[PDB]
RNA sequence: GGUUUUGCGCGAGUGUUUGGGUGUAAAACCCGCACGCGUAAUGAAAGUGAACGUAGGUGAGAGCUUCGGCGCAUCAUCGACC
């Protein structure tokens, strides 16, 4: 598009490094990732402890989960796995089950010194309505 | 200036909010060895020259 | 009068179940390095 | 335990009591009973200090001779904790890698190289003594090159717990660019004497093993490159 | 007393060194491949 | 940066150094500073009606 | 419901603060004249009635009559030391009793008491 | 916070901007080498920075920022 | 008082501002208990009450890839339970 509807100066910065990422490297994960920003809050819903379980319980372990959203907590996930969760934002209740786990958070600017080209990445997002 | 880590810790429902970035400073991100290393070569400059 | 007396004791439950609720989630709550230590 | 008394005034806005606060750490090192009981938690309280003593450096003639000095503490200390002490610093400079500013990175990233530099000239007197070599090549193959993803510091007992550290790749990056020409400064590259091609070669081979299993796209073209150097006597 | 260059910079200068000699390259056998455009046209 | 130093009634440090505090490396986020000021300068107005 | 004529009985409230202040100076005023007295008086610890509220407890009117003879608080000097006295309630079970004697109990151990003239 | 910095004078407010009709903007900071604000130019938002100023006595200095 | 969309805060929770504490006094700051809306559904009702399959299989599908294969959301179908 050509400017981000959130006023978040952050929000902005992501979208300035992501800009950058999507013209000068062939990866279409950047370019996907840069849509999402540009993407109202409605249409990124909340992605749930959950829901990042099922999609890392099959061989997607050891694997940097992206969600470009927030995190919310599932109370009814008992026990949560060792993961890598790099997301816009973190609750305090998901952010300190991730830590229980031994896992790590991540930003997105964390990801992309790490992974800029998005390799070893399993890129997730919740439900519509 | 010690009382102010303590106020802060006391505000009921409340947290020290985490940035949704780690790191402000976009020229640390986008001229960084790790992003520079993985770039493609420039399809052109920023005057472009006028063909005809 | 059978079936008005279970229609309180069904907001009743309700009631009861969400302040269980309150509780659990509030015991949810419960369960040398760094600079503020090391610079003191 | 131990008195610390002088990492507070490392990280001081004057001058004069940063460079007062050096002096009390290199008369701490001095300390040979001391720095005998030198374990994993002081040193990493000690380079926190000398990160933030780095961090509070001015101008380019006062950082270059400061990254000089924090090398130049690799002699000061007793042979059984350059190990313990190396491994601090590499901690130090993985954890605080991202949160460095891009002004400030330059002074940063030479005093890796000094680092790496001091470290590869304590390995002299064969004419390099082979127990002197293992401990900077095993930190070789487990800070920059390790074919691992994250670095356990400490054990697991009823007496403490572990600290976990991530390895930036930018750190990976950075020692990949520079480590043909400090071997170039001590003199390893000197085809003659039979002893310099050995640590050459398994150097050479512990970050061929790091192309070949890595996954991150910037190490594998940059292990390639480093591979690539025209000064290494496999191309040559 | 002789302030070094940037490690930021020699890294960079490293890469514009490459760049120049395969802009060079290219330049001559973008140079030979207009001349045998040329004679076959 | 880990601590700031303490000056006396002489504008001269004293030596005493204290830790900055974490609410100095919260965000600085002037979208949410203009929308709370704005409603801020409402709450001290004083009724008029004709 | 804009059937009626709302606006000419329409309540505002730009006197909540002013009201605010007017009642902590009531307070201040009331322990003013009762100085070393406190500002309120003894209430029985009180089970909610409904099935809804069973299982929480308030603050009731006053002391049953039993209540005040097991803790050995005189009937008629109860009111002025400070101890609110209900005659309409009852208690109905040891548990009620219990619970409002041991508090009664309480109040005597901190109390300060002084002779008359 | 460089950046952070860039877009608070630059959107919000800055107590040395003058904004003309005329198609520029200046700034009215007296360590700026030229008027304009612009990212370059401006000193605030740049830790780095270097201006050329002349003194009463007729001196021509140069002002040196570092981070 | 409803409803749609954009931004923001927190997020299975959220909402201090009836009131209390406080104050440099109609401002700002703090919150003890309840309360509103939401967090499991259906049937007229009695009332009952979410797993047989990585909460299932198959095919698409963004993205990733050790190039072998993993597969978001969502849809189609065959299932499973109440
Ligand atoms: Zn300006």
């Amino acid at each position: 598009r050509k400017a981000p509807k959130s006023d978040n100066v952050y929000l902005k910065l992501l979208v300035k490094l992501y800009r950058f990422l999507a013209r000068r490297t062939e990866a279409p994960f950047n370019k996907v990732v840069l849509r999402r920003l540009f993407m109202s809050r409605i249409n990124r819903p909340p992605v749930s402890l959950s829901r990042i379980a099922r999609n890392l319980k099959n061989g997607n372990e050891k694997k940097t989960v992206v969600v470009v959203a927030t995190v919310t907590d599932d109370n009814r996930l008992l026990q949560v796995p060792k993961m890598e969760v790099a997301a816009l934002r973190f609750t305090a209740k998901a952010r300190a089950r991730i830590e229980a786990a031994g896992g790590r958070t991540l930003t997105l600017d964390q990801l992309a010194l790490e992974k800029p080209t998005g390799a070893n990445t399993l890129l997730l997002r919740g439900p519509k309505n | 200036i010690k009382q102010l880590d303590a106020v802060y810790e006391s505000k009921k429902g409340f947290f020290l909010p985490a940035n949704i970035v780690s790191q402000a400073d976009l020229s640390r991100l986008i001229n960084s060895t790790e992003i520079q290393s993985v770039l493609r070569a420039p399809k052109g400059e920023a005057r472009t020259k006028r063909a005809c | 009068n059978k079936i008005r007396a279970e229609l309180r004791k069904a907001k009743a439950a309700r009631h009861h179940a969400r302040m269980e609720q309150q509780r659990d989630l509030l015991a949810r709550k419960r369960q040398d390095l760094d600079t503020r230590e090391l610079f003191a | 335990e131990k008195s610390m008394p002088f990492i507070k005034h490392l990280a001081s806005s004057d001058r004069k009591v940063r460079t007062a606060a050096l002096n009390s750490l290199h008369a701490f090192l001095s300390a040979r009973q001391v720095a005998s009981a030198l374990t994993t938690l002081d040193v990493l309280k000690l380079w926190k200090g000398l990160f933030y003593a780095l961090w509070m450096c001015d101008r380019a003639i006062p950082q270059q001779n400061l990254c000089n000095e924090l090398a130049d503490l690799i002699w000061q200390l007793p042979r059984e904790s350059v190990a313990t002490w190396l491994r601090g610093f590499w901690a130090t400079m993985a954890r605080e890698w991202t949160g460095i500013d891009v002004l400030r990175m330059e002074k940063f990233l030479l005093l890796v190289r000094r680092v790496l530099g001091a470290s590869f000239k304590w390995m002299k007197k064969g004419a390099w003594d082979q127990s002197k070599v293992d401990e900077v090549l095993g930190l070789l193959a487990e800070w920059p090159f390790s074919l691992a993803e994250e670095v356990r510091i400490t054990q697991s007992s009823e007496k403490g717990g572990e600290i976990v550290q991530k390895i930036p790749v930018g750190m990976r990056l950075h020692v990949l660019d520079i480590w043909v020409d400090e071997v170039e400064r001590v003199g390893l590259l000197n085809e003659d004497e039979e002893e310099a091609r050995m640590i050459v070669q398994r150097i050479s081979d512990m970050v061929d093993a790091l192309e070949q299993t890595t996954k991150s796209p910037a190490v594998r073209t940059r292990s390639k490159d480093s591979l690539g150097d025209d000064r290494l006597p496999a191309n040559r | 007393n002789d302030i070094l260059v940037p490690e930021t910079l020699l890294k960079k200068r490293k890469s514009q060194e490459k760049a120049r000699a395969e802009r060079a390259a290219a330049l001559e056998k973008r140079k030979q491949a207009n001349k045998e455009k040329r004679q076959v046209i | 940066r880990p601590t700031v130093t303490v000056f006396g009634a002489d504008g001269k440090p004293t030596g005493a150094t204290e830790v900055l505090p974490k609410v100095f490396s919260a965000p600085i986020r002037p979208d949410i500073v203009k929308h709370v000021h704005t409603g801020m300068a409402k709450n001290k107005r004083q009724p008029y009606a004709v | 419901h804009f059937r009626k004529h709302w606006q000419r009985r329409v309540r505002c409230h730009f006197d909540q603060p002013g009201k605010k202040v007017t009642r902590r100076l009531a307070r201040r005023a009331k322990a003013a004249a009762l100085a070393p007295r406190p500002v309120d008086k003894l209430r029985p610890i009180v089970r909610c009635p409904t099935v809804k509220y069973n299982r929480r407890t308030r603050l009731g009117r006053g002391f049953t009559l039993e209540e005040l003879k097991a803790a050995g608080i005189p009937r008629l000097l109860a009111p002025t030391i400070g101890i609110a006295v209900d005659h309409r309630r009852k208690n109905l079970s040891e548990e009620s009793l219990a619970a409002n004697v041991q508090r009664l109990k309480d109040y005597k151990a901190r109390l300060i008491l002084f002779p008359r003239k | 916070s460089d950046e952070i910095v860039w877009q608070i004078i630059n959107q919000q407010f800055c107590a040395f901007k003058l904004k003309t009709t005329k198609g520029q903007n200046f700034c009215r900071n007296e360590y700026s080498v030229s008027g304009l604000c612009n990212r370059q130019s401006c000193p605030l938002a740049n830790s780095r920075y270097a201006t050329v100023r002349q003194s009463p006595k007729g001196t021509i200095y140069l002002y040196i920022k570092t981070i």
